[PDB]
């Protein structure tokens, strides 16, 4: 009985999370430029300071 | 009187051996079923964690 209850609860949780991932991937293609933008910003500050 | 007690002992002993054999078969089937379900639980738990 315990195991039945636990599996049911987890299945419900898995569906909820799948709906949230589908909304987030429509935004991400452009990530290949992060480390480069951070270093660029850091460099600009260092130059000013 | 000694013959009667021996007959009772025979009945009880027979019942006992018969019950024990059938109980061991159930326990083994039960534990197998629990392990199978537990394994399913474990796979779902890992997938949920990765998504989170």
């Amino acid at each position: 009985q315990l195991l039945i209850k636990q599996i049911r609860d987890m299945r419900s949780e898995h569906v909820a999370l799948q709906n949230q991932q589908k909304l987030a991937e429509k935004v991400d293609r452009k990530i290949s430029d992060k480390d480069e933008n951070i270093q660029k910003t850091r460099c600009m500050w260092n130059t000013i300071m | 009187m000694v013959e009667m007690i021996e007959s009772q002992t025979l009945l009880l002993t027979y019942l006992t051996i018969k019950m024990q054999k059938n109980l061991f078969r159930l326990e083994e089937k039960a534990e197998r079923n629990l392990l199978l379900v537990n394994d399913q639980k474990d796979q779902l738990q890992e997938t949920i964690h990765m998504m989170k």
